DNA sequence: CCGTTACCGCCATCAATATCCACCTGCAGATTCTACCAAAAGTGTATTTGGAAACTGCTCCATCAAAAGGCATGTTCAGCTGAATTCAGCTGAACATGCCTTTTGATGGAGCAGTTTCCAAATACACTTTTGGTAGAATCTGCAGGTGGATATTGATGGCGGTAA
DNA sequence: TTACCGCCATCAATATCCACCTGCAGATTCTACCAAAAGTGTATTTGGAAACTGCTCCATCAAAAGGCATGTTCAGCTGAATTCAGCTGAACATGCCTTTTGATGGAGCAGTTTCCAAATACACTTTTGGTAGAATCTGCAGGTGGATATTGATGGCGGTAACGG
């Protein structure tokens, strides 16, 4: 009981220094007859101090518990205007600032209670319908999730009625020397990498042991021209930048994969039944990552999701690139080369379509939903998403420094396309899965050249079509085969990316899972 | 309850002169009250100033006309020269 | 007879004048005429501040006389204005000035 | 919440009483047409400094009149002697 | 549907103006009076204030504040700028030599 | 032919000036000045040397003051050359002017 | 007696050049210097006046350090070594 | 047979502080310690600054104090320069002072 | 010729006093005689004014503590109280 | 090839907003009138005195001479500093949202002031003694000024190293 | 395979430090003088210490309300990067006029004597400005009704241009 009160007493005193952060908590909550019904553990500072003195803990990880307890009780019972809720979020982050240091001389890594964030719920009742926070909603086994709109709209007594605020506290492992209790993705330990157990840093130190080297790195995956050209580029550009932090990128592409994509029955009626445009047109998609080595550990930042209709493709879609998917993370290092970084990796792609022979390329410059996800699984909340005029500026960007480097030839939005080309007819506009276009074909259907005609000067300033004027093996991966198994398969195993140490250890989990493919 | 000596109706007599239609408030009034205060206890330290110089202990009317020429700018001076000395030679032909 | 203010044909009281300057310790001796000086000159300068006071209530379309019509006559005058520069009107406020550079376009 | 709403509230230590939209009023009345987000507490400082140019001359004159309540008549002085002489609170 | 709004500037500038035709106090009373009665108390336990006290020391700090501002004002100027930040405090101080 | 670079004389004068006492301005040309602004304000006037040389002094103070104030202003601007506008922004803060 | 004039170019290139390096300038701009003669004209104007008005006032012809020091002491500008 | 001065134990002279603050029209009438008081205080600054310009002078290998030595001193301690912050020493200069931005910057 | 009065000897004992082998120049010497007069005067007016606002008609050691207080800085001004109080309690003791 | 549509820039103008003004009207505050009286203020008389005039001793202020060397004056070259231009990260401006802190009014007593007593302490002044200015001559002494040479300071001269075509 | 910009290394031109030594105006040491203060010793007067007490008004506390503190979005403010015309610093030749030492006529500063108009100290009579209470008057602070530039934004048009069939 002394080394643990020794070790606490400086935070908990710091925790005191707090005026008038502390003052609040400094005793025992004394009804607000409602505040027994909302805290069902009320719990203060006096609280710790007295079981700290009386050394009813055990270990520290039960201390701050109780401390990151109490910081939930107040946070949850005082509303987010209120000055306790700011008393409360103060004293949090003079705690978060103290705990690390003391942990790290008692032997652990970190001090603070990690519990998982809410993840994305995907309803299964209507499509594109999400369960907001403080929403109740239906799950059965946590994997079948509806929410109460749907769940009324539809045995109904066995799904188990809950509310949108789980947060699941994340795991622990035992090191096999010191016994300590660790974080599993604060270490990064994976069993199936390290078989032989779990052994801490401080244990590694102490017996000059190095750690065993990881076999499942970003660096050890399949090589491939494209990856291997834009991880050429995006490495000669850092070294142009010479900027100390930037560190080595990795580029592997993991999916390759030939689709078709079929005409909906509208257009296929309205075109294909005449025989005048195809019932479908085959293309490759194509899947690729990039891998930062930030503290010699690999960070899955950015990545793409393209199709790729060839030459064998029927008009009006032959020789097209069109970028279905794109997802990035913002802890590259350093932020501001991050933006130039994506930069060089799309240009390096559009250089070697264009080398590979396509004409034309298509981008959709609008942002994902509030609360979606296109690959990488939970955006770190400090990650604010682009507007669409942010992003359409963005492209802009892309696009004139790509044109100062002669490898485009020029780019205009889909309706100067139109209007320089003189189409004539909805067939000619190229078709590509999942695409806008498509959906208003239809619902334009269910004449028809005029009203695309305005439905184009509406939205053209979302679709960019750039002028430009296969070697690379297929490789199978039913995981990266869309975006839906990437993001099922991470909720399904907490593999968030709102953290840099989760990141890193959802990285290191992909990267494990495509190794043992 | 002792009274508190104040130029007061002095003033207001004065504005009487300048704008008989014209008021003016109790915090305005206490304003220039202080300048008159203020502008006073200046040249009375010039003028004492002036005679310690001059190792004369008699404060006259040459002395107040040379601390308001050396205080007030110049047609400021000027006029107020000019209408202490049309006091002063009222004052000695009254 | 007549008051000393009204043989030198004043308003402010030369007698108060004097009486002030005996007890302020100025100096051993006062001079007669020098009250009378004093007082003219305390006059013509409330009757400076006064009709420019009036002058500046009546382009604010006003009949009395407040702080603020006190401020703007001392200010807008150089010379009353480097008389008390190192004077702060209460409840005076300050002169309209925006900076050239501030200003639109 | 519980507690108090008054007298057991505690805060605003006395410097930062001064509202960032008083600072904000007080620049515009300068003329200023943008606020640095760092100006705030810096003229809360310089503030603070005058006080102790001021009020500390007052509690100079109220110890010598054997006074325990300060007049306005000290803050005259005080503010006088420091050339920032003020009108209208000489009755 | 696309809400009014004014330019950054326009009501900054509409706000010089409100409070350069205005005279009226801009610091709130409670905290100024709190302010004056710690300053005092770090010099004299157990003092007493006049309002009109309280009502002097509030227009002086003001009218100084109001004068500092003007005159960071004409620095920022100065520097090519419109925004004031502190060194532009700490040149007004330096010139008017206060430290 | 030696050539010192722009500024290093410039900061040798600097330290030399700051760190002598002797006057700076000729007397004989401020005497002239002196006694053309006096006779300007006033005829037939007369000077003793010791009022010449405490003007003189005066003058010089607050010149040296004037000119590290237009200093530190035009380092304030990002320029190490004084500007009549250093000089004027320094004058105007002092009150000298408004 | 003359009447001075043109005396203010007395006041010369190098002369403000050593003023300035005494001050801490390193660089000066061609339009310092007239208008720095400017200004120490209207530094005169603004002190040597009041000696004149103490002139003046002492029925003297002749200006004496100590009406300079008088009138530096009233603008401000207290000076020590030449009286008072 | 004990001059006022000495019955104080100070150098400066009470009866010539005394004289000047009743010559000098302060007030009607002066308490007899406030002349010693004026006394002690002026002999007390003088010997702060006394020390300081000997100081100044022992560091410009100098044994006889001059208006640069008394420049130095003055503006060298914080509160005598505040002390004196609109006064003018004769034949004092200035501090060496150069800014950082001054220096060259290779 | 009439007699000039200075505190030349003064600061010449408290410069031996304080710097035995320490001499000081003539212009120095002028240089110390106005800072004394300087700061005598600046005493003596402080105290003047503050007898005249509390309506006192004498100038005691307390009046001269408190203008000191008002004029001195920090350690100058405690220090300067100091001795006054010394030498004021030593003038009493005899 | 010249022609439609996007972009830059102008600008003519529906529309929400703060505000100047045309008008109002109730009230805190300014203005008018009677009365009281201690507080000043004006006049009279004898006394004291600061400074005016009258003459003059005398310090230093103004003026003319001559030399010449310390800088003033003018010229030239380019080092690099101030000034103009672009643009992208980003810090603040404008604003809707929420609440809480400030403002206003009412109420006990801590001390601000008015009265009275009386004594340690302040002037008034006539001597007596000590002492700070200070004319004058004599000896001492810190540093102004010139010499010479060891010591940093500055700048780009020899060459070594990619490198960029 | 030739000039061109960088860098660490030496090296030459040059300002700096500094110890040393000599002539001297200024700093320090006595002799004597001496009138201006300083101090001691009575007489007289009074600023204020001290105690008791009525009257302010200041701290404390209640509710009513006019405000302040946060998070969001983004136009535009700002500072880094780039380029360049030209401004002034460094160097130098020529000579200008300021400084120093000297002397001199005298306008003018200041000491000394005389003495009177002016300031002062009461003593008395006269007016009068400060204060308290009643009651009348009103300038203007907001409150309500248009309503008006005004400026952001929606939009139309003219000029540039940019690439396609």
């Amino acid at each position: 009981p002394e080394e643990l009160r020794q070790a606490l007493m400086p935070t908990l005193e710091a925790l005191y220094r707090q005026d008038p952060e502390s003052l609040p908590f400094r005793q025992p909550v004394d009804p607000i007859p409602d505040y027994f019904d909302i805290v069902k553990n009320p719990m203060d500072l006096s609280t710790i101090k007295r079981k700290l003195d009386t050394g009813q803990y055990q270990e520290p990880w039960q201390y701050v518990d109780d401390v990151w307890l109490m910081f939930n009780n107040a946070w949850l019972y005082n509303r987010k205007t209120s000055r306790v809720y700011k008393f409360c979020s103060k004293l949090a982050e003079v705690f978060e600032q103290e705990i690390d240091p003391v942990m790290q001389s008692l032997g652990y890594c970190c001090g603070r209670k990690y519990e998982f964030s809410p993840q994305t719920l995907c309803c299964y009742g209507k499509q594109l319908c999400t369960i907001p926070r403080d929403a109740a909603y239906y799950s059965y086994q946590n994997r079948y999730h509806f929410c109460e709109k749907c769940f009324t709209e539809i045995s109904k007594d066995q799904f188990e009625k809950k509310k949108n605020d789980t947060l699941d506290p994340e795991p622990f492992v035992d090191c096999k020397e010191c016994g300590r209790k660790m974080h599993q993705i604060c270490v990064l330990h994976y069993d199936i990498i390290w078989p032989s157990g779990f052994v801490c840093d401080n244990c590694l130190k102490k017996t000059g042991r190095p750690r065993k080297e990881n076999k499942f790195s970003a660096k050890r995956l399949q090589t491939t021209r494209l990856g291997n050209h834009l991880e050429d580029r995006v490495n000669k550009f850092l070294r142009r930048q010479n900027h100390p932090e930037a560190g080595e990128v990795f580029v592997r592409v993991v999916a390759s994969s030939d689709k078709t994509v079929e005409v909906k029955p509208g257009m296929k009626s309205r075109f294909v039944d005449s025989g005048e445009m195809s019932e479908s047109f085959p293309y490759r998609t194509k899947a690729l990552f990039a891998f930062e080595e930030i503290d010699g550990v690999d960070v899955c930042f950015f990545g793409m999701h393209v199709q790729e209709y060839g030459s064998d493709c029927p008009p009006p879609n032959t020789r097209r690139v069109y970028i279905s998917y794109l997802d990035s993370i913002h802890f590259f290092r350093p932020r501001c080369l991050r933006t130039a970084v994506y930069h060089e990796i799309l240009i390096g792609y559009l250089e070697y379509v264009k080398k590979l022979g396509y004409v034309t390329g298509h981008i959709w410059a609008c942002p994902p939903s509030e609360g979606d996800d296109y690959i990488f699984h939970c955006h770190p909340p400090d990650q604010k998403i682009p507007k669409p005029k942010r992003l359409q500026e963005w492209y802009k960007k892309m696009l004139d420094k790509a044109f100062a480097e002669r490898i485009i030839h020029d780019y205009k939005d889909i309706f100067k396309q139109a209007t320089e080309d003189r189409l004539t007819s909805a067939k000619e506009l190229p078709y590509f899965e999942g695409d806008f276009w498509p959906n208003v074909l239809e619902e334009s259907i269910k004449d028809l050249s005029q009203k695309l005609y305005a439905t184009m000067e509406k939205h053209k300033e979302v679709f960019f079509v750039i002028h430009l004027h296969d070697p690379d093996p297929l490789l199978s991966c039913d995981l990266m085969d869309g975006r839906d198994a990437f993001l099922t398969l991470a909720r399904d195993k907490h593999w968030e990316f709102s953290s840099l140490r989760r990141s890193k250890w959802s990285t290191l989990c992909m990267l494990v899972e495509l190794h043992t493919q | 309850r002792s009274r508190k000596e104040s130029y007061s109706i002095y003033v207001y007599k004065v504005l009487k002169q300048v704008h008989p239609d014209t008021g003016i408030s109790s915090k305005a009034m206490g304003i220039m009250n202080s300048f008159v205060n203020d502008i006073f206890e200046r040249i009375a330290g010039e003028a004492s100033r002036l005679a310690h110089y001059n190792k004369r202990s008699t404060i006259t009317s040459r002395e107040i006309q040379t601390a308001v020429r050396l205080l007030l700018p110049g047609e400021l001076a000027k006029h107020a020269v000019s209408e202490g000395t049309k006091a002063v030679t009222k004052y000695t032909s009254a | 007879a007549k008051t000393r203010s009204s043989r030198a044909g004043l308003q402010f009281p030369v007698g108060r004048v004097h009486r002030l300057l005996r007890k302020g310790n100025y100096s051993e001796r006062v001079g007669a005429g020098a009250p009378v000086y004093l007082a003219a000159v305390l006059e013509y300068l409330t009757a400076e501040i006064l009709e420019l006071a009036g002058n500046a209530a009546r382009d604010n379309k006003k009949t009395r006389i407040i702080p603020r019509h006190l401020q703007l006559a001392i200010r807008n005058d150089e010379e009353l204005n480097k008389l008390l520069g190192r004077v702060t009107i209460a409840q005076g406020g300050v002169l309209p000035n925006i900076q050239a550079v501030l200003l639109p376009k | 919440k519980g507690g108090a709403k008054r007298h057991r509230k505690v805060l605003r230590d006395n410097i930062q009483g001064i509202t960032k939209p008083a600072i904000r009023r007080l620049a515009r009345r300068g003329g200023v047409k943008r606020i640095s987000g760092l100006i705030y507490e810096e003229t809360r400082g310089v503030l603070k400094v005058f006080l102790e140019n001021v009020i500390r001359d007052a509690v100079t004159y109220t110890e010598h009149a054997k006074r325990k309540t300060v007049t306005a008549m000290d803050v005259v002085y005080a503010l006088k002697r420091q050339g920032r002489t003020l009108y209208g609170f000489g009755g | 549907k696309k809400p009014h709004r004014y330019r950054p500037g326009t009501v900054a500038l509409r706000e010089i103006r409100r409070y350069q035709k205005s005279t009226e106090l801009l610091i709130r009373k409670l905290p100024f009076q709190r302010l004056v009665r710690e300053i005092a108390q770090d010099f004299k336990t157990d003092l007493r204030f006049q309002s009109s006290a309280v009502m002097a020391l509030q227009e002086a700090c003001e009218a100084y504040l109001v004068g500092l501002f003007e005159d960071t004002n004409l620095c920022a100027i100065h520097a090519k700028r419109v925004t004031i930040m502190p060194k532009d405090i700490q040149l007004a101080r330096r010139i008017r030599g206060e430290r």
